[PDB]
């Protein structure tokens, strides 16, 4: 019925930035201006992205926040800089960190208010808020540990609503850092507490998603971001445009999330980089196209959702997904019936002529989170870079306590490979 | 035969006579009882008195049917109609309990932030 | 000296309906009711014009009752001697005897009396009713009964319409005959019986008429009883008061049912044909054919024979005429009795009703006679009975007035012992 | 001597407006209007059926019962429409039923008053009154229930008159309707007891005369209740005419009614659809020429009763008559002796020279009988569509209680093929 | 008399909507309001309020939990035919959980709609009864319909309730969570709902594929064809007849048992525009290929059969029909119903949406059955329930709503024991 979009943390800032200069373009949004677009469609449920202002103009229903300026002015100056409304920017100015704890509660707390205070003037403006959507990095601080606080703070305020999150979870290849582990760790604990879905943006998988499979040498963050933009894209596509379904992101959650503990979806695409129908499904539950490293194959999905973009014939679909479901039988678990429903709105992408994109709770995003408690208890082992955090005021335990809640999340998902 | 007939009585309007032929040879209505007659009249008014006290029992069982139905009604409705409320403060008192079991899970590691914030401002 | 008729019940009215208009065309009285004692024996000569019946009608519809106060005679009788009872007899003894009865009899009782007040030394009563038939059984009976108390001495002469299939019954007919006759026999002195069915077959065989009316069959009656009072309202020998009926008659208290004869009915337009000898209308009566109790007495016994002539016959010949009568025929007088025969000659010629179907005749005999085969009727009628009591048939009609099982028992043995001292004067 | 007409039930209604207008037309009486007709006779016993009002005018002895409106203004607009008296009316307005319980319990007893307060009306106000007579459904509700209540509500208020019903039981050809065997065993139960002859008119054999033999193809409700309007005409002649007998209608019941239980007579016709005397007879006594679904062959006749039609000799009637009950001699009961008399009035029916009509206490009646407590055991086997009456109010047990007496009905005329 | 409907959620609502313009289209009312047909200052009354002195506004009440839907009637054609009162939307979404709908976001409209269905039977002498359209299946649809039936049930004592569900099968999208919903409303809501018609969505859609032969068919697609069989229940009540039957006979031919059971749908002749003889459109209703809900009831028995015909047809016809449609086919019928078969014929022409994908017909039956072998649906539900709810699988969302956990086993009970009634009246 109508979302606010929070974008938070410099790798957060930069992926909002292209979600919404992807979207701003198909629904046809200028710089500022409104619509211009031969298409119609576009304005029906422009509503959910887009609180609108005086007189034309669109305005995204937009929460910017960051504890250092640049990254801002990096988008208020480049793509769609004019877009967002003024004081809808919350700049931190102090020490950033790229350390969850200054994020979660030194320099962090600092502002969180003053942020909360704008998503109260945005969500209570809003003529019935469906839920919030987030985006930010889960290694490094401000971002992932402002964040896990803003929606910490957010719920409380408001648990009514339902929160969702684009979490771009890190690894040793394309790092600022050393530490993330701990950071991540830190959060994956926040964020399967307080958030009811998050989509698993493994920069890992994006880059194995450059390099194995798309020609470019050293990835920037851009192609690469590239791929996120073109996925959250699909991911929203039936909140934001048709009469297809409606898609509650409530209806969403409430339809693949079986158990509480809000299990992490890994998202998929189609064609890349910066189409038969057969030879798109086969591509877009192959796991060399996963957005999350693992390769859903060692274990199962839990429930799965595919919405497809172009005027192609659902005849086909309905008949290539089933077909999927046949030559990979086994690992779809067969104690939650027709797991796997697709939609069709046919108005594509950036150029692109079809498309698809995957939603899937898979038991197989087990074998990420053990890779980041993997490289996370092979440091806190010897409690390496703690006295980072021990510092700014946090407990020794508070990261065995987090440790231990994580590998639990592992072990409820080893758990789900049942019968 | 051959007759011999004696005479009886020659009025003016007519005559009437005796002939024998052949010699013939050989050798309380009380009125008590009507005390009957209202034997009836009290045999009677049982027979109807009865078969009418008597269909005067399936009358107030007219009363019975068209009782033990809308009788029946008021036990479904005032029934089921605490057998929904009382399944809906049932509701209430389970989910306005949970949505603060949910928000008390949180002003705690919340009440947390500060005792160890105040914590940070006392260690290096 | 004096001698009231009741008519009780559809039947018994209708009868005396069109035999007091034979009484009227014999005694000479228009309509209205003057003339241009004698014949005060069935006469009150009321007021100073007119000549008023010593009659009484009681029926239990209207209907009937109500004819007569339409049609001329309406002038003939006082209005309170005609008592009508709105309510149906529904056809069964018990209603007219117990339930609709109680109600109405109060009233007649009373008439009765208001009629038998201005009466110097009464006789005694006809009664005519139907043997079966609502009020005519039931009713009658009671009416006897309190009779027989109110008039303790007063002979009562009852004539019966014994029914028969044809013309038309009703199914619980013989219950209700079987009935009356058994309370009623003992409080009355003399029964003329009168079967529909010989009626009837007069008609068909003599009359030549194919589908006879009640009003064709009463016309016929109708002579029978003028023919059997005659002698009391003229005053001529033989049966000239009550006692010297049943002195005549009945040797046995057992209310004896003397046989009625009639002589020569012969239908107008063989009118101007020959007159019928004294001799020849003598001899009709001594056949089956010609009787009045569908029955036959050349199988059975006779105990007291009686011929009534009218009209011009001189004795003479009556005798000469028996003589051969003994002489050609089935004599068969039991056991001990003379071997009867009181005549009397009524030299009044035999008026008969101008429309009617009869011609004026010459001479007409009527022969009342005691025969123990008038109780091959009695059994006839009991059969039909026995076979259908023998399931309580209809019993429930009259349990539903109010009436005893058991007197349908008491009524049956009470035929059963008079169907068997009948038949025990044999030899 | 004076009879009023209570006419109830959609089915009720339907017959005796047919048997009204027949009738009406045979007297010789206008819509409204009085006398037409070159004949005299007509007006003698018209006292029977009409209690007259105002100036000439004739309006029939009538209370028109039913629990909604619809049929009863079928009825006001057709036929003789104006002739009934206005506030000789009873509305139900309620739903009606076609279920006994509604008619004998809750939505009748709601009624059965405001009817029974106008009867008292005729009825008191009759010079003498002989009785009641009634038609109605035996299958189906407003009829059948309101009906047997009428009756066991006019009996208490009149046991001193006598119960008159022309009652149609109803068939598994000429309607559908699951539940009537039901309904007509919950009536043929009550009729048993509170009336003195019930005419039983068998829709199952109205229909075998117009297909059995007639050659109508599609049958109306219309032409086969033509049948029973010129049975009626029949069955009452000789109340409502001449002087050849005068039938109390007390006299017809104590002469028709061996035993108490008020055994129902089937009639018969003559000639038919929409003539010698031998050939009337034979046809009047003929089994595909019954009113009642019988062969009253199977069992015999405890009384009968036959009423002719028409300027014939009955010099050839008596004798047709004694000679059928002489090649068919075994067939009358022979510990009834004259259990077969006949009637004649000549003043013809509608069309029709010739006509007898015939009423017959037969116990082949029991083979009708049968055969609903047949359909009957079958449902009320595993208590079926009961569920409709339990919930209206009624016992369990009042329906085996019915099916028992009704059992014993059948089982009493068993009895009388005796000896 | 009068008959007001309900819609309830998406699926109702949707379905509703475009059998109302059936039900138009058949009585002649342009959208605008007005009728050319010459009146209505009765029997077009059944389902129209004839309003103000021009209109004619449904007795119609739309309730869904989000506008949306409601809204494309207050935008479309139609705009003007429904009160604005009788459309109630209400902002926050459903959620596609019945724990939603029964108790959190319906708790909160539910006053709001009751009050005004009573403002539209206050318009009404002797109401009698409600139709109720909504989804097995969906949030508000089993939610708010299961609360709303509960609370009429007090509100209206007597007054029958008329269930249109429609049961959903996985193609023609469904959602994991659906299982629940439709074992948990049709639990509470069955003891309060007296006949309940229901649709298989999978036999509609397989319909329009065998027989219309649109491969990707719609909803806008299937509610056509529902809108039909809807249009063809309904009739008898909606055109007058006369020649034929309103439902309350065939409501009590349909439900011998308490259980509110669930009568089969059938339509006649799906023929695609761009005539069938009287005995053939019968014999497509005795067949699999052409039901309302995927099952077979050559393996299940027969417990009430009804067709109901409208259009050219002859009774001759669907005599020698039926007849047939046994002497060599799939017979069954049980131990205690002998009927089974009843049959009108609504005489009106079966009137098609005019750019619709069916063409104008001649002819057409309907059959309503009750059959045990429906209750293979009634299984096929509890499997996906059963295997699901054996891990909690989704529970949490309406423990979370506030309901029990055994709310859900209590409702399960039920189904189990329904499944089990269903199957125990086999011979
Ligand atoms: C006199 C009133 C009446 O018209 C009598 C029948 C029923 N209706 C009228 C309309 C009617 C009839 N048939 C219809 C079919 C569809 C729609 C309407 C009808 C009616 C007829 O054909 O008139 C021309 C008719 C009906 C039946 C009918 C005959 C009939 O006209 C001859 N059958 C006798 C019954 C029936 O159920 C039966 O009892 O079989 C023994 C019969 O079953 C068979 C195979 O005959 C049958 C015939 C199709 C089958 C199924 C439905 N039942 C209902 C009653 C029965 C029918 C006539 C009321
Ligand atoms: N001879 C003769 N017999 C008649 C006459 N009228 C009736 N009956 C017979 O009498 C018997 C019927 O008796 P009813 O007089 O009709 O009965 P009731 O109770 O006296 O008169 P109701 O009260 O009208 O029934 C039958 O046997 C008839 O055959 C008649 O006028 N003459
Ligand atoms: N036949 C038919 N079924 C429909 C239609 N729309 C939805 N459904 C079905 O109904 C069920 C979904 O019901 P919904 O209306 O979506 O549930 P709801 O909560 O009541 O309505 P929402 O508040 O919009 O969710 C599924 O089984 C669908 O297949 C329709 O238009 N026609
Ligand atoms: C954001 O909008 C979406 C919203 C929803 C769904 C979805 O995935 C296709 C979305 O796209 C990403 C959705 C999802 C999943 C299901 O579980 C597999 C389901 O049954 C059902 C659905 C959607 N409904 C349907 O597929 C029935 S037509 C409803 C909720
Ligand atoms: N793909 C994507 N990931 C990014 C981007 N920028 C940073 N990251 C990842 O997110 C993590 C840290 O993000 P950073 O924003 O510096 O932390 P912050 O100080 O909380 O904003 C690193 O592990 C990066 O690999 C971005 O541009 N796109
Ligand atoms: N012959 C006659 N019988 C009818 C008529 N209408 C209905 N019936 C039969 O009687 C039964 C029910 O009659 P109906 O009047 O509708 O019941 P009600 O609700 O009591 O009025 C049906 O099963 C038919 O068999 C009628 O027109 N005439
Ligand atoms: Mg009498
Ligand atoms: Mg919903």
């Amino acid at each position: 019925r109508e979302i606010v979009h929070i974008q938070a943390g410099q790798c957060g800032n930069q992926i909002g930035a292209k979600f919404w200069e992807v979207i701003s373009d198909e629904h046809g949004i200028d710089p500022t201006g409104s619509y211009h677009g031969d298409s119609d469609l576009q304005l029906e449920r422009i509503n959910v992205y887009y609180n609108e202002a005086t007189g034309n103009k669109y305005v995204p229903r937009a929460i910017l926040v960051d504890l250092e300026p640049g990254t801002m002015d990096s988008v208020r100056s480049g793509p769609f800089g004019q877009i967002f409304r003024p004081d809808n920017f919350v700049f931190g100015q102090s020490g950033a960190g790229n350390n969850w704890a200054k994020g979660h509660y030194t320099e962090g707390a600092e502002l969180v208010d003053s942020v909360l205070d704008v998503v109260r003037k945005e969500s209570e403006s809003c003529d019935c808020l469906q839920g919030f959507q987030l985006t930010h990095s889960l290694g490094g601080g401000t971002g992932s540990g402002m964040g896990t606080l803003l929606i910490s703070k957010i719920r409380e305020e408001y648990p009514d609503r339902i929160m969702n999150t684009f979490s771009v979870v890190p690894s040793p290849k394309v790092s600022d850092t050393v530490v993330e582990p701990y950071n991540a760790t830190l959060s994956v604990h926040q964020l399967v507490e307080n958030t009811d879905e998050t989509y698993s943006i493994d920069n890992e998988a994006l880059y194995d998603i450059c390099f194995r499979t798309l020609k470019l040498t050293t990835p920037t963050y851009g192609d690469l971001n590239h791929l996120v933009s073109a996925t959250m894209s699909g991911v929203t596509t039936c909140l934001r445009f048709p009469g297809q379904l409606n898609a509650d992101l409530r209806k969403l959650a409430v339809n693949m999330v079986p158990f509480p503990r809000l299990h992490f979806f890994m998202p998929g695409f189609a064609p890349l980089t910066s189409l038969t129908v057969p030879e798109l499904t086969q591509q877009m539950f192959d796991s060399k196209n996963m957005m999350a490293a693992c390769d859903p194959r060692h274990g199962r999905y839990l429930t799965v959702a595919a919405v497809f973009r172009g005027r192609m014939s659902m005849k086909e679909v309905d008949e290539q997904m089933l077909n999927v479901q046949n030559k990979n039988s086994s690992y779809f678990v067969e104690w939650i019936p027709n797991n796997v429903k697709t939609a069709v709105c046919d108005i594509p992408p950036r150029g692109l002529k079809m498309s698809a994109t995957f939603i899937g709770n898979s038991t197989a995003i087990q074998e990420l989170f053990k890779r980041i408690s993997e490289q996370f208890t092979a440091m806190f082992r010897r409690k390496a870079f703690l006295h980072w955090y021990t510092g700014e005021g946090m407990d020794e335990m508070e990261f065995t306590e987090a440790e231990s809640n994580m590998n639990d999340l592992v072990s409820e998902y080893q758990q789900y490979q049942d019968a | 035969a051959d007759m011999e007939v004696i005479e009886l009585n020659k009025c003016t309007s007519g005559q009437s006579f005796e002939v024998i032929l052949k010699p013939p040879s050989f050798d309380p209505s009380l009125e008590e009882i009507q005390k009957k007659l209202e034997a009836a009249e009290e045999r009677r008014k049982y027979q109807e008195a009865e078969l009418l006290k008597h269909l005067a029992e399936k009358r107030e069982h007219e009363r019975e049917v068209i009782q033990k139905a809308i009788e029946e009604n008021n036990n479904f409705i005032k029934m089921a109609k605490e057998k929904l409320a009382q399944k809906m403060e049932s509701n209430k008192e389970n989910r306005e309990a949970h949505l603060a079991a949910m928000l008390e899970r949180l002003q705690e590691k919340d009440k947390h932030a500060e005792e160890v914030r105040k914590n940070k401002e006392l260690k290096e | 000296r004096e001698c009231i008729s009741i008519h009780v019940g559809q039947a018994g009215v209708q009868i005396g309906n069109a035999c007091w208009e034979l009484y009227c065309l014999e005694h000479g009285i228009q309509p209205d009711g003057q003339m241009p004692d004698s014949f005060n024996t069935f006469f009150s000569e009321t007021g100073a014009g007119k000549h008023v019946p010593r009659a009484v009608f009681v029926d239990l519809e209207p209907t009937v009752i109500d004819e007569v106060r339409t049609g001329t005679y309406r002038q003939l009788f006082h209005p309170e001697q005609l008592i009508t009872g709105k309510e149906d007899a529904a056809n069964n003894y018990a209603r007219g005897h117990y339930t609709i009865g109680k109600e109405i009899i109060d009233l007649v009782l009373d008439r009765i009396r208001k009629l038998a007040d201005q009466c110097t030394g009464l006789q005694g009563f006809l009664v005519f009713h139907s043997f079966g038939g609502g009020t005519g059984s039931g009713f009658t009976s009671l009416l006897m009964e309190r009779l027989s108390v109110d008039y303790g001495k007063k002979s009562k002469l009852e004539f019966s319409i014994y029914p028969a299939p044809q013309v038309s019954t009703a199914v619980v007919e013989p219950y209700n005959s079987i009935l009356t006759t058994h309370t009623t026999l003992e409080h009355s002195d003399c029964a003329f019986m009168v079967d529909n069915e010989a009626i009837y077959d007069i008609c068909r065989r003599n009359l030549d008429i194919e589908r006879p009316t009640y009003t064709n069959l009463n016309r016929l009656i109708g002579q029978i009883v003028s023919s059997i009072t005659a002698s009391l309202r003229f005053d001529g020998a033989l049966n000239v008061d009550l006692t010297e009926f049943q002195t005549n008659l009945v040797p046995y208290p057992r209310i004896h049912f003397p046989l009625a004869t009639y002589a020569p009915v012969i239908s107008a337009e063989k009118a101007y044909h020959e007159q019928l000898s004294v001799a020849e209308i003598t001899n009709a009566c001594f056949e089956p054919a010609n009787q009045m109790v569908k029955c036959d007495p050349r199988h059975g016994k006779y105990m007291a024979c009686c011929l009534l002539y009218r009209g011009d016959v001189v004795p003479k010949d009556v005798n000469a005429a028996i003589a051969t009568i003994k002489t050609k025929r089935s004599i068969q007088f039991v056991d001990w009795c003379p071997t009867g025969f009181k005549v009397g000659i009524n030299y009044q010629p035999p008026t008969v009703v101008p429309g009617g179907d009869l011609a004026k005749v010459q001479r007409a005999v009527c022969m009342l006679s005691n025969t123990t085969a008038i109780a091959e009727a009695w059994a006839r009628l009991d059969h039909k009975f026995d076979l259908m009591y023998a399931k309580r048939a209809f019993v429930h009609w009259y349990v539903g007035e109010g009436m005893e099982e058991g007197e349908f028992s008491e009524a049956r043995e009470d035929m059963a012992a008079l169907e068997k001292d009948y038949e025990e004067v044999g030899i």
